[PDB]
């Protein structure tokens, strides 16, 4: 009756139980629900394009071989450092690309025995996930990130993964990111890896993160709007001050061109247009043309100064326009329809 | 047979000889004499209050569970293979102003060991820690800094364990030279703390107190002289007659300019840190140095509407201010 | 009478003690009198938002079973080499980013035993906790640090974590931060996680820190408000210098930018908005106010010239009590609430 | 007959199987076979010259006293545990900086076995492996970055390792790296190394990175050409309002040498020189030469303002035509490798 | 007879063997032949003053134990796995700072025996030592990287290091590093470390490093001697041409700062001096001179245009000569040391 007695006829060495056994050996393949809690989420450098989590990873298993009467307790809690003697399934996440445990003061586990044998073992892991971006739209973007657990070595012939019906992956009361802000409706589904040793099982959940513009927002369009507003001040000014209205339009050239160092160099390398470069180049154009346009009428200067003069009142009457029609059709094609 | 069964007759499960139980089991404490040789030291990271020292250290103790009868009468010493330093008692020895420290094992785990007659033990383990050591940044460039190591029992208390260090020659260290400091091998004080922890009783700690002294150097090559010059340029800009004054303004800019630059150059460089430093006062002195000549042109500009005359109070006041400054601020941080 | 058939005898091989099963099997849970001994605090970041300890954890409880009679010392120190064959409870901390001991010479440890059964664990560790920092006033800040003290693998029906009672949480004398003050008012409260398998104890240790604004105040406000009043004697010049004042605002502002920049760069990236942001952006926005002024000026300038030396006189005199009057409100109000 | 039993009989304490000695003692060597699926990659960092990759190494090999005629199908898979306790062949990368396994849950490998003798081992593993690059055309480069697979302490006489025929090197469908691209073309050979022991056997895979000039256009060039377009403003200007072309080429110097000196200092230390130099060297040329139009200019008139604005029209449509056709040149020398 | 029943008659539970001592014990001392082939070489740093290797070391030594004459074969190769069961000597770098094997499908390890017991273990490490270097002439400098071998528990009286006569250290054929050039002339010799504890043997051998001056040439040398060869044109112009001259001055000048400040931080911090940096003081100091000679034209010039143009023309004339003997000086003294 004592404990250690039988936790010894249960799996210990004089129980008889074997570890490298998978329950129904030569027999029906394994049916595992894989549940997880997230703790700490963050780390979203899309430098590496990566993602770290801290999940207490649960996995619920029928295996035959532990089922017994003398305690009657329905469930069992046992120790972690006899785990190791069970067989304990096989598994990784295919997006991952350094993983670690936690030892603090003991192994970080749960090995929960029922009467029948529905074990479940739980893990406390530290993960820095791998999901690629696609930044076509980048402070607007809503990315999806996921995490894949897939077995390695049993093939679905022998071992099948499968989420948990009622709350399978759930988060702490009280998560925020300080950029995005996650999603309360995850995306779970299959991909089930074929490479060509055989067919390998998997899953996915897939988180969707919506990235808060606020930071680039008080940092890189104010700033730009500004500029281009000091720029239209000095389209409005007389043909003679040739040191005034040139020291405005460099000076907002400069400034433009310091933010679109800060914005491209707070990012990775890509190939493709990122939207705040759009706009960085597009606000640099404008006030580009306010310098070109104080260059052509002192060049038509040396009547010509009334047309000089008429031209610069369309110009001060136009690209306030044409910038309003640019932010409107960005606005709405990027925060709008999209 | 040769020497093992001397090995094993010692220590091993075939003697009686229990490892985890101290000599001289409740009787007087255990005193393991101590002494260190330092092999390399630096990785001082400001921005992190660390340094970082590889070293052999050595400590010894009796045990006479470990005597050697005339079974060895070949010497006075004896040499076992390291692997065996985990099978007879140690003392529970750490550090405890550590961040992050590691053995080294490469080809092996480099750990020495010693046996005498008499029981004297010794062992030594080649360690790479990297510690902590407070700075006193008030005075940067000449920061006298005192940064220390004391090691510390653990689990052990004085009633049974106690350090002591070696008469002569405890630190040892040859031909150290570093980038920025100088160690003063003569100015190595050491002494006791014996740490009290609440709840547990008395803890026995020996500390090691090295004076580190920065060089001037890097600093007076790349900073102050050049902000210097620059105050110097500043000045001569009030023999240009005002008539023109259309380039004294830029060049008081550039006192301002560069001058912030500098300090955030320096300031992104160095940790953070409330107090002032020495190098801050100078900055800030020879920016409001290169300001005051440009307000001084301001007003010589609003005197235009014997300017001229004020240029000369200028000449006469701003280099006596500066170089009065000038000498207090190094007698002040030399 | 030996102490090495005592030790084998009572927590060895030859006694009946089974390291994997805590006291009371299937009775009542056993209550751990946690503790702390802080050595060191440092490494703080708003990048990653975490801290850094290093700390002499310790957690006493009670087991019958080691019950010795023979010693008549009540209290008993072992070899941390006995830990092995001990039943030292599971504890984990839930905010940890990465944890880990530190086994120098030896691994750090220390079993104390008295007389009646009552055990004393106590463990060095390292440890890289999470403090999530709300930055609406960043630099005179009072962040909310914890540290939770977690238990895994044992229910709140088998395992209880407590504090003690007197000076439960310690502190080193020459205890100092760089940029930090730390409080001796260290909150103690409970955390009692409850997830689906059932209820966890943990213990939650908050420390109030406060920051202190030296480095930042003389790093940036200090360069910053030297360069306002430097775009500020732009205007003591007279207009017909035109040059003075054209370099005079193109290296302020342009110097301003830079230094809003690094400031950005010092800093992590957040939606909402940061006390110093609006600082660095309101000073920039009084340089672009007086470069406009002086570009309004030339304008109304080519009498002319009255009215232009009229408003940049009444400008002089005025936009020094305007920033004044910002400035007192700034700091009255982000500085008497934090 | 339990399986345990059957293990025992195969490669347990029975079976008289040591893994110290391979198979076929003092005979023929171990012809492996061994194949790739690489899952990720990416960090190619230039500075380091190395790239990370994260792959599942599976070789295969025929040894004897592993096949039997207890289970009649062909395949069998067993528990990783047994693994280390059979001969795996001793394999290294010789162009590795850091590599690790991946231990999630269990110890990421795969045995599998079949009924003739054959084995099969995949090990998941990733490597910081290194790269020499030859950057003379950096932004537009064609890295051939080699991965060595070789033995230690089994010459070729006794471990000779062959790739496979047939599709020997795969890759994830959704693979994507952000700055390079990949081609679907491998290169395979044997580079069997000679080293004073023996001969050791070697077998090389050379992947083909072709670089996308998106991120280095869109961050240096654009920003440089609208800078020296800037510059050439200054022809347009009138010759008398000489501090607003002072200014003008001042600035475009200083963000020029800003600019030049962050892209290059970006880059690892070389002495071949690069593309990328050039083009910076060449703008901050052009910018400089503006500047020093404006001076000569200046020295020529003080009807000399005739010849004046002559040399600065001259100028003015002279020097984009020189720009133009040195673009096109270092265009069609650096583009055309390709 | 069998590998299995022969490699346990030798060095195996069954033999008599002992590995924890050395040969002949209470004798004389052991005459041990290293040889290490390198494989990579970087990460060399002035900032931690480190460099990076990893090499195949390889020891050779007697141990009479292991003769056999089971076999007709002189020399045999075996598995890693039984290098734990035989001696091994003792060996460390004294100038490391971080050390690593490598394990990747196995400890990979090299142990060959012949017949009369000669054993030769060779062995994979990634070494990241330490040179302390002197940095007297930075960019043309020739440093002496080190690589100490030696003992830790064992003395001269047991334990001899010695080198190899032939071929003791190699070099991988195609080996090339990025702004170095590996000198084939490496030098060998003893330490023979001499402590408070005993006589330790040792070893060492110097490397000698060439510097390339590829990269400081084309990003430092050449930028400043350009930006002295253009301010010098401000000599020939006219002293009415003031925008002219006080353009090419400033930016010359705000060029040459920017360009030390950046080439004097982006190096270690050493109190001596740099021939680096009494370059680009010296350039500073030209371009300075041209600013004040600028400036003491304009103060004589309040005849004296005479004197103002005579010091023009000392100045275009001579200034370019200083430049040019101090020039050569600077490199026939720094060129000629190596
Ligand atoms: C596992 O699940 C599959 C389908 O999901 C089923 O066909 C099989 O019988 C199950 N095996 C068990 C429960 O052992
Ligand atoms: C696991 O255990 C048994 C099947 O052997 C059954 O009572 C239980 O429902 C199973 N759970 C599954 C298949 O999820
Ligand atoms: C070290 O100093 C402490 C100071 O209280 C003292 O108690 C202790 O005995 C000293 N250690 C010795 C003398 O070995
Ligand atoms: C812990 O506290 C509970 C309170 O419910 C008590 O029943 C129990 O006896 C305590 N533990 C011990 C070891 O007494
Ligand atoms: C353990 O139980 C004893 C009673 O035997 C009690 O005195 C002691 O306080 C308990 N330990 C705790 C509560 O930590
Ligand atoms: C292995 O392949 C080689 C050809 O490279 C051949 O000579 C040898 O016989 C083969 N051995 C086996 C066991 O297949
Ligand atoms: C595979 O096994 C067959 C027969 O057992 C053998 O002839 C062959 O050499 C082995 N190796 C390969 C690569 O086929
Ligand atoms: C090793 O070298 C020493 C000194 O050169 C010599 O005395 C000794 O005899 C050598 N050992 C052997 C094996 O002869
Ligand atoms: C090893 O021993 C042999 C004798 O068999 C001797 O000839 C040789 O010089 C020795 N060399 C070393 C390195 O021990």
């Amino acid at each position: 009756l004592s404990p250690s007695d039988f936790l010894d006829k249960l799996m210990g060495r004089t129980s008889g139980y074997d570890a490298r056994i998978r329950p129904n050996f030569k027999g029906p393949p394994v049916n595992v629900t894989c549940n997880i809690f997230i703790n700490s989420f963050g780390s979203v450098t899309e430098t590496t394009m990566d993602y770290r989590v801290n999940i207490f990873l649960r996995q619920q298993w029928n295996d035959s071989r532990l089922a017994y009467s003398e305690y009657p307790d329905d469930s069992l809690d046992l120790d972690p450092s006899m785990l190791d003697s069970i067989w304990k399934p096989d598994l990784f996440f295919a997006n991952e690309k350094g993983a670690n445990f936690h030892d603090v003061t003991t192994d970080n586990k749960l090995l929960r025995i029922s009467k029948n044998g529905k074990v479940l073992y739980s893990i406390r892991l530290t993960l820095t996930l791998s999901c690629p971006m696609d930044l076509k739209n980048f402070p607007m973007d809503v990315q999806t990130c996921t995490m894949q657990l897939e077995s390695f070595g049993y093939t679905m012939n022998d071992l099948i993964f499968e989420w948990l019906s009622d709350g399978p992956v759930q988060v702490a009361e009280g998560l925020t990111l300080p950029q995005f802000i996650l999603k309360e409706e995850k995306e779970l589904g299959y991909c089930t890896k074929h490479y060509n040793t055989g067919k390998f099982t998997c899953i996915e959940v897939k988180f969707h993160l919506e990235r808060q513009m606020g930071y680039y927002l008080i940092q890189m369009y104010i700033p730009s709007l500004l500029i281009v507003i000091l720029s239209w001040v000095s389209f409005w000014i007389n043909m003679d001050a040739a040191p005034a209205r040139v020291a405005l339009g460099i000076t907002t050239v400069l400034t433009m061109t310091t933010q679109s160092s800060g914005s491209r160099a707070s990012l990775p390398k890509v190939s493709y247009v990122k939207a705040i470069d759009i706009w960085m180049a597009v606000c640099l154009l404008f006030v580009f043309a306010a310098l070109l346009e104080y260059a052509a009428v002192n060049f038509v200067s040396r009547k010509f100064v009334d047309r000089a003069k008429r031209i610069d009142t369309i110009s001060r009457a136009a690209f306030p326009l044409a910038f309003l029609i640019f932010n409107i059709f960005y606005w709405i094609t990027y925060k709008i329809i999209r | 047979v040769p020497a093992n069964s001397t090995s094993n007759i010692l220590n091993r499960l075939l003697v009686s000889y229990d490892p985890r139980i101290r000599p001289n089991f409740k009787g007087i404490p255990v005193d393991v004499v101590v002494n260190i040789f330092i092999n390399s030291f630096g990785s001082i990271q400001e921005t992190t209050m660390d340094y970082r020292v590889n070293i052999f250290l050595r400590q010894k103790w009796n045990d006479p569970r470990l005597k050697l009868p005339s079974d060895f009468r070949g010497s006075d010493a004896l040499t076992v293979d390291p692997t065996m330093y985990k099978c007879l008692w140690k003392p529970d020895l750490f550090f405890a102003n550590e961040k992050s420290a590691n053995f080294h094992d490469v080809t092996q785990e480099n750990i020495l060991l010693f046996i005498f007659r008499d029981g004297d033990v010794l062992v030594s383990m080649r360690l790479s820690i990297t510690l902590s050591c407070p700075l006193d940044l008030t005075l940067f460039p000449m920061d006298t800094q005192r940064c220390k190591m004391q090691l510390e029992s653990f689990g052990y208390t004085t009633d049974d364990l106690r350090f002591i260090w070696q008469s002569g020659d405890p630190v040892q260290l040859e031909k150290i030279a570093l980038p920025q400091f100088d160690i003063k091998k003569e100015d190595i004080e050491y002494g006791n703390c014996t740490k009290y922890y609440k709840g547990t009783g008395y803890y026995t700690c020996v500390e090691v107190i090295f004076t580190l002294r920065r060089q001037v150097g890097f600093y007076m090559m790349g900073v102050y002289a050049p902000t210097l010059l620059i105050v110097v340029l500043s000045w001569l800009s009030f023999w240009i007659n005002p008539d023109a004054s259309a380039a004294r303004v830029p060049l008081g800019i550039f006192s301002v300019l560069s001058l912030a630059s500098e300090c955030t150059t320096l300031a992104a460089e160095l940790p953070k840190v409330s107090y002032v430093k020495a190098l801050d006062v100078w900055l800030i002195a020879c920016l409001l140095f290169g300001f005051a000549s440009l307000v001084e042109y301001a007003v010589v500009q609003v005197m235009l509407n014997a300017a001229k005359r004020i240029d000369l109070y200028a000449r006469a006041l701003f280099p006596f201010c500066f170089l009065f400054f000038n000498v207090i601020y190094w007698s002040i941080y030399l």
